[PDB]
RNA sequence: GAAACUGCGAAUGGCUCAUUAAAUCAGUUAUCGUUUAUUUGAUAGUUCACAUGGUAUAACUGUGGUAAUUCUAGA
RNA sequence: AUUCAUAAUAACUUUUCGAAUCGCAUGGCCUUGUGCUGGCGAUGGUUCAUUCAAAUUUCUGCCCUAUCAACUUUCGAUGGUA
């Protein structure tokens, strides 16, 4: 799945192509606005924490 | 919605009318307020030409007038005890126009002590000059002073809480008072 | 009976916190509206604790004559 | 028409207040007005005890528009009568007339007392009820 | 001077005659029983920082979604 | 023709309004400072009146049928009070 991640301090943004479904499985059963830690979705984003702001599903 | 036109009723001769027109907007009606007591809540209704209208629900206090003294005080509402239109309208503690109701009666006797110096139930020279000037006027009637001893008065709601948003009334005096207690004493 | 009075002290310190809160948060159009509902927020509490300690004090005119006096 | 306080509400004229503090003449304050157009206020309207919100002399209505004349054909309603107006409709092909009539319901105050066959003159007011648009202003028969 | 915010207009016009028989409509009244943008003419010395006070947000930039709509998300 | 217009009292209000807006000309007074005053308009704004209206409404008038004579009121019909 695709992760549109934005840093508001620098104001930058980039989509990440993410595979290996058990990395994005930690996002499941979570609400918009709940924060999520970074190492569960990836050790490249280790130490980071993100806030879920929404998204788009299929169709 | 709720229609207000006379085209949907029968004729004077008794004949059915046919469907001549759809419901126009200028003949609309709206649902009743059914204003309870306690914990004030007024909503706004947008009406024809603008002209915002206040729909009152659960009003608590209101401005009541003593007509014989020519005064008016803001007093709270205890409860409705008689309604000429419906007895369920009494039973649900609803307030409409012309509802017989009980009021708290404390600021009225505060004003009576301040204006006349006599007590109900049972110091400076300016005050004595006022009280001697206001002689022969502490002889109101026996019914309202015995009500004052009881601590509540019977008042009639003279305002429409549905259209205006306020619950305003006036204190019962004389023949109308005696008629309403004759009506509510029937048991 | 003292714990009920301590709850009453908690009640009126929370009440003066309420009073200061929506006396500072009010605007010119809305100040005159809250003041009555400040006093109203006093009033039943000014009753309520009293009958509560009247429970602690419990712990330890008809319409007919109103017609008849006219005669 | 035997007592005044039969209904459940207190019948009284609106915004006409008799002071219980004072004690003077004119036992109840009775507001009245003259309807105009030369129509005489009856003496029992001044001296009466009925209230009748829709009365043209003691109530909150006004007389304007048409002035009609009729013969009372029904009177057993409560403060309402039904009159009949008769006229001739002209057919121009046969060059002659025919008899037609209309039934008008009209509100009657207790200031007047009418029976069947009385001739009354009425004046138009605002809608009193579903069908009543007129109010009787002068009775001229027996 | 594009775009966009704001304000108006979009309830006018145009078309058709299915419904509808005291209904519509014609001439004639009334509102002392009401609403009224717009014109037009009048009409506020009285008010819980005043050389003038606060906050978002579109347009814009950039990252995107689905086959597709005058679809829209996050920053 | 009015409990009308309007006024005055006691108050009342999930309190309405009473300009923090914009363009041209830039002028007069001096205790000469960005000091004080000052024009022609545009937009908005409370209420009244006017206009463009609207909604109800009075009277009278509609084609063929009795092989339609009684119709209306369950649960609105006709009127009164609220």
């Amino acid at each position: 799945m695709k992760l549109n991640i934005s840093y508001p301090v620098n104001g930058s943004q980039k989509t990440f192509e993410i595979d290996d479904e058990h990395r994005i499985r930690v996002f499941f059963d979570k609400r918009i606005g709940q924060e999520v830690d970074g190492e569960a979705v990836g050790d490249e984003f280790k130490g980071y924490v993100f806030k879920i702001s929404g998204g788009n599903d299929k169709q | 919605g709720i229609s207000r036109d006379s085209r949907h009723k029968r004729s004077a001769t008794g004949a059915k009318r046919a469907q001549f027109r759809k419901k126009r907007k200028f003949e609309l009606g709206r649902q009743p307020a059914n204003t309870k007591i306690g914990a004030k809540r007024i909503h706004s209704v947008r009406t024809r030409g603008g002209n915002k209208k206040y729909r009152a629900l659960r009003i608590e206090t209101g401005n009541f007038s003593w007509a014989s003294e020519g005064i008016s005080k803001k007093t709270r509402i205890a409860g409705v005890v008689y309604h000429p239109s419906n007895n369920e309208l009494v039973r649900t503690n609803t307030l409409t126009k012309a509802a017989i109701v009980q009021i708290d009666a404390t600021p009225f006797r505060q004003w009576f002590e301040a204006h006349y110096g006599q007590t109900l139930g049972k110091k400076s020279k300016n005050a004595e000059r006022k009280w001697a000037a206001r002689a022969a006027s502490a002889k109101i009637e026996s019914s309202v002073e015995s009500q004052f001893s009881a601590g509540r008065l019977y008042a009639c709601i003279s305002s429409r809480p549905g259209q205006s948003g306020r619950c305003d009334g006036y204190i019962l005096e004389g023949e109308e008072l005696a008629f309403y207690l004759r009506r509510l004493t029937a048991k | 009976m003292e714990d009920i009075l301590a709850r009453h002290r908690k009640e009126n310190k929370d009440l003066q916190n309420k009073i200061t809160g929506m006396k500072k948060q009010a605007t010119k159009s809305k100040r005159k509206e809250v003041n009555s509902k400040c006093l109203d927020l006093q009033d039943k509490l000014k009753t309520k604790q009293e009958n509560e300690i009247r429970d602690w004090k419990i712990a330890n005119v008809t319409p007919e004559k109103l017609l008849e006096q006219l005669s | 028409e035997l007592t005044v306080q039969s209904e459940r509400a207190f019948q009284k004229q609106p915004h006409i207040f008799n002071n219980p503090k004072v004690k003077t003449s004119k036992r109840t304050k009775r507001w009245y007005k003259n309807a105009g157009l030369g129509f005489k206020t009856p003496k029992t309207a001044i001296e009466g005890s009925y209230i009748d919100k829709k009365c043209p002399f003691t109530g909150l209505v006004s007389i304007r528009g048409k002035i009609l004349t009729g013969t009372v054909v029904s009177t057993k309603m409560h403060r309402t009568i039904v009159i009949r107006r008769a006229y001739l409709h002209y057919i121009p092909k046969y060059n002659r007339y025919e008899k037609r009539h209309k039934n008008v319901p009209v509100h009657v105050s207790p200031a007047f007392r009418v029976q069947v066959g009385d001739i009354v003159t009425v004046g138009q007011c605002r809608p009193i009820s579903k069908t009543v648009r007129f109010n009787v202003v002068k009775v001229s028969a027996a």
